[PDB]
């Protein structure tokens, strides 16, 4: 009865992710006032989160509950590829949003000319192309398969389908997906915080007669506490460690999945988004 | 100056009962109601826009 | 036939391309509005910055455009300027004693109040310039026109220790100038919700570095607007 | 001095009170209500850069003209949604625009105090100057005469070839903000910030009647299709319908919810529906005889600035500060 009770959590998570992402996508799509340069990135992130929540969360939940994979081997490979593509696209879109924010704040005069609708579309296309490459190319070509006997036996078995990866591919996927975007986000957000502190000090000096810290803290926390443990356990069990149990790895991956139910409502907290949501519902 | 003359000219003007003008406007609205697609929406075939 | 439709589509495409080019050219141009009384000295500021009146001047390859509407007691065209990055307000701080009949400086303060508490422009910052600093210094040092006689608040006013004054070598002129600035700042702070800010600058007719001040201040205005849009201020 | 003016005001007030026998509400209370009206955006143009201020339907029920603070006067084909012409303006600000009944000429003007006129068969054929204040509205009496309303509290009747003010309609306190022309070219009225709308005769050049019902500035005026009445929008929430023959007010259109002013007012072809723009993001309709709102219209992203009903009565086009003209039907 434990799985029956546990299965409610996964269903609730999937429902919340789908509902939030659908609401956000409809919010940008229906109203023309919401469309903007950064809202294109926001809706791309919402689309990626919706795709992952629709595809990999229910299938992974079914695999966990039934303790077996009923579908075929090719469908399992497709599910793994979709999972990697969606995670990479979501984190890369977070990084691109952070870079856009940094460019808009630090370089305001050139911000209008630097990024346009065509530039945003090109950036989104490049992000999705690199995510699709890093996902499908090393997987569909079986470049991630391990030479261990356990991995070969797992691949041979039609029913059981777990994730077994090389050290090289695991390291490359980690650095491409999370670590480099983590460094870029930390750098740009540190610069943005420095600029905000300078502006606050100037305003206090001029009109002597914070919020930026809280916002950056919540953004960085909901990114790091959601993804970093999984992406350090990745490298840990890839490189010379056997203490990583499968349960811990799956739990951290599902925390990373839960991050998709947290990114929308924190990236659509603007008053215009609230008004659009109220009008829609 | 000329304001006194302007007001004096404005004061002397023929006026009709408000009821008569109200009835005239009502009659015009009733008579020309049919020839107006805003009051009664045009059929989709008849509508130039859609 | 369909030839007319094809020609119309081609013309529409050409017009759309021209409009896209115009949008690219125009989105990089920042609009500024020059507002002030006739005796304020807006001509001096215009001459200093350049070196309806439309003016092109660029700083660091950033194009700014400046407007000067130029009695018009009831300002009904003030709602037209809603997309400008900032509104330049020019007032002669040496015109406190001169009165037309209500001091001119008090009338300028009332005009600033009307501009600030305007429904149509509620995200438009104001760049404040106080020309005729030398004349104000001469008037204050002479003492012919008592500052407390026209402005009763000067009797209880004390100099701000926080703000370091310029080397004017006279405490009295610094006190007077800072009181005049603080009047505008007190008007601005009452309705200040963080959307728009007032930046006071002490300028002189001899001084010509007002263009860099305007450039830096507009940069700060855009930075603050973006920060508030992202909710970091 | 002022004693004669006070006596004249008392006399006209007494005459207006005597002529007010029964309000139009009393007569109209026995009419069938219009009922709910549903209006849908048949076509959205969406081709302007900055906020637009005024628009004018052509004599043909298709073509449009909309002018925006971006400085471009763009002609739009409503049916096809294609852009026929785009005429750049020398002045960065355009406060109004017009379409000649012949369709050959299009005139626009703004804070430049010059009523530029463009020939469509797009070069400036003539520029009319002489107004002390900013222009506010322009309409075409014929192919050769145009009446312009300026911020100098004076309206003038221009001649294109002559280029000089044929007649000046002086004698108004506040700055005129809008004017409308009668179905014939004989009469036209204007409304200013002095809370007064005055009727003018183009030939004589003297104000026949003056109506001062409102308590705030008038921003929009349109005629009843009959030509015997006209309704004026205002900065106050009330939109009122006047009467030339009765010389006095007939109705006020006020609702408790609406605290905003009025920007554009236009009647339907039959005159039953009074379309009024608002400082709020959405426009409202009014039963011109019942004074009861029939149905609120879908809002734009910003405040609406202009209303125009086709000569055939097919559709109404509203333009907001969101640079969008949404054709409604
Ligand atoms: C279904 N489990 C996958 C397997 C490995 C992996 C994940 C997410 C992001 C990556 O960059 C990965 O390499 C996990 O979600």
């Amino acid at each position: 009865v434990w799985v029956v009770g546990m299965g409610i959590v996964m269903s609730l998570i999937v429902l919340a992710i789908v509902f939030g992402n659908v609401l956000v996508i409809t919010a940008i799509a229906k109203f023309e006032r919401l469309q903007t340069v950064t809202n294109y990135f926001i809706t791309s992130l919402a689309c990626a989160d919706l795709v992952m929540g629709l595809a990999v969360v229910p299938f992974g939940a079914a695999h966990i509950l039934t303790k077996t994979w009923t579908f075929g081997n090719f469908w399992c490979e497709f599910w793994t590829s979709i999972d990697v593509l969606c995670v990479t696209a979501s984190i890369e879109t977070l990084c691109v949003i952070a870079v856009d924010r940094y460019f808009a704040i630090t370089s305001p005069f050139k911000y209008q000319s630097l990024l346009t609708k065509n530039k945003a579309r090109v950036i989104i296309l490049m992000v999705w192309i690199v995510s699709g490459l890093t996902s499908f190319l090393p997987i569909q070509m079986h470049w991630y398969r391990a030479t261990h006997q356990e991995a070969i036996n797992c691949y041979a078995e039609e029913t059981c389908c777990d994730f077994f990866t090389n050290q090289a591919y695991a390291i490359a996927s980690s650095i491409v997906s999370f670590y480099v975007p983590l460094v870029i986000m930390v750098f740009v957000y540190s610069r943005v915080f420095q600029e905000a502190k300078r502006q606050l000090q100037k305003i206090d000096k001029s009109e002597g007669r914070h919020k930026a810290l809280k916002t950056l803290g919540i953004i960085m926390g909901t990114f790091t506490l959601c993804w970093l443990p999984f992406f350090i356990v990745n490298i840990v069990h890839v490189i010379q460690d056997n203490l990583i149990r499968k349960e811990v790895y799956i739990l951290l991956n599902w925390i990373g999945y839960v991050n998709s139910g947290f990114n929308p409502l924190i990236y659509c907290r603007s008053p215009d988004f609230r008004i659009a949501f109220q009008e829609l519902l | 100056r000329k304001l006194v003359e302007q007001l004096k000219m404005e004061a002397n003007i023929d006026r009709i009962k408000v009821s008569k003008a109200a009835a005239d406007l009502m009659a015009y609205c009733e008579a020309h109601a049919k020839e107006d697609p805003l009051l009664t929406p045009v059929p989709a075939s008849e509508n130039p826009f859609r | 036939q369909r030839n007319e439709e094809k020609a119309q589509r081609e013309a529409n495409k050409k017009i759309e391309k021209q409009l896209q080019k115009d949008k690219q050219v125009y989105r990089a141009t920042h609009r500024l509005l020059l507002l002030g009384a006739g005796e304020s000295g807006k001509s001096t500021i215009v001459k200093q910055m350049r070196i309806i009146f439309e003016t092109k001047f660029q700083v660091d390859k950033v194009n700014f455009h400046m407007f000067d509407v130029g009695r018009d007691e009831r300002r009904k065209w003030i709602q037209c300027f809603n997309d400008v990055t900032a509104i330049i307000f020019v007032v002669a701080s040496s015109s406190y004693n001169m009165v037309i009949r209500t001091n001119r400086l008090q009338e300028a303060l009332n005009l600033f109040k009307s501009i600030w508490n305007n429904r149509w422009l509620r995200t438009i910052s104001v760049i404040l310039f106080l020309n005729k600093q030398d004349l104000l210094a001469e008037k204050v040092l002479a003492g012919k026109s008592k500052i407390e006689d026209y402005f009763p608040e000067f009797a209880r006013y004390t100099t701000p220790e926080d703000a370091t004054p310029e080397p004017g070598e006279d405490p009295r002129v610094t006190r007077a100038k800072y009181f005049i600035r603080d009047e505008f700042l007190r008007i601005s702070t009452a309705s200040g919700d963080g959307r728009h800010y007032c930046y006071p600058h002490f300028t002189c007719a001899v001084d010509t570095e007002n263009i860099r001040r305007v450039f830096n201040d507009c940069r700060d205005i855009i930075q603050r607007m973006h920060l508030r849009q992202y909710e970091l201020l | 001095l002022r004693q004669e003016a006070e006596q004249l005001k008392n006399q006209i007030r007494d005459a207006r009170k005597a002529c007010a026998d029964a309000t139009l509400s009393q007569i109209t209370n026995n009419i069938d209500p219009v009922g709910r009206i549903q209006m849908r955006t048949r076509r959205t143009l969406r081709g302007h850069l900055a906020k637009i201020y005024a628009m004018h339907w052509g004599t043909d029920s298709r073509l449009l003209v909309s002018a925006s603070q971006d400085g471009k006067l763009i002609i739009w084909d409503s049916y096809t949604t294609n852009k026929v012409h785009a005429i750049p303006l020398r002045s960065s600000w355009v406060m109004t625009c017009a379409y000649a009944p012949s369709g050959n000429y299009v005139a626009c003007g703004g804070l430049d105090n010059i009523c530029s006129i463009y020939n469509l068969k797009v070069r400036v054929s003539r520029e009319l100057a002489g107004h002390t204040g900013y222009l506010s509205c322009c309409r075409f009496l014929d192919d050769n005469q145009i009446v312009t309303s300026s911020g100098d509290t004076t309206c003038a009747l221009w001649d294109i070839e002559t280029g000089q003010q044929t007649t000046t309609f002086t004698g108004h306190t506040g700055d005129v903000m809008s004017l409308s022309l009668a179905p014939d070219t004989r009469l036209f009225v204007s409304g200013a910030c002095d809370a007064s709308a005055k009727l003018w005769d183009v030939r004589e050049g003297m104000c026949r009647q003056t109506f001062t019902g409102h308590e705030s500035d008038i921003n929009a005026i349109c005629f009843f299709p009959n030509g015997n009445a006209f309704a004026t929008g205002s900065d106050d929430a009330t939109c009122r319908l006047f009467d030339l023959r009765a010389d006095q007010e007939l109705m006020t259109y006020s609702h408790d919810n609406i605290i905003c002013g009025i920007t554009s007012v236009s009647f339907s072809k039959s005159g039953r529906l009074l379309l009024a723009g608002y400082d709020d993001f959405n426009c409202n309709v009014w039963d011109a005889l019942k004074a009861d709102r029939a149905g609120v219209l879908a809002g734009h992203d910003n405040r609406v600035s202009c209303l125009g009903v086709t000569d055939d009565g097919m559709a109404v086009a509203t333009g907001s500060w969101d640079s969008f003209l949404k054709i409604w039907n």
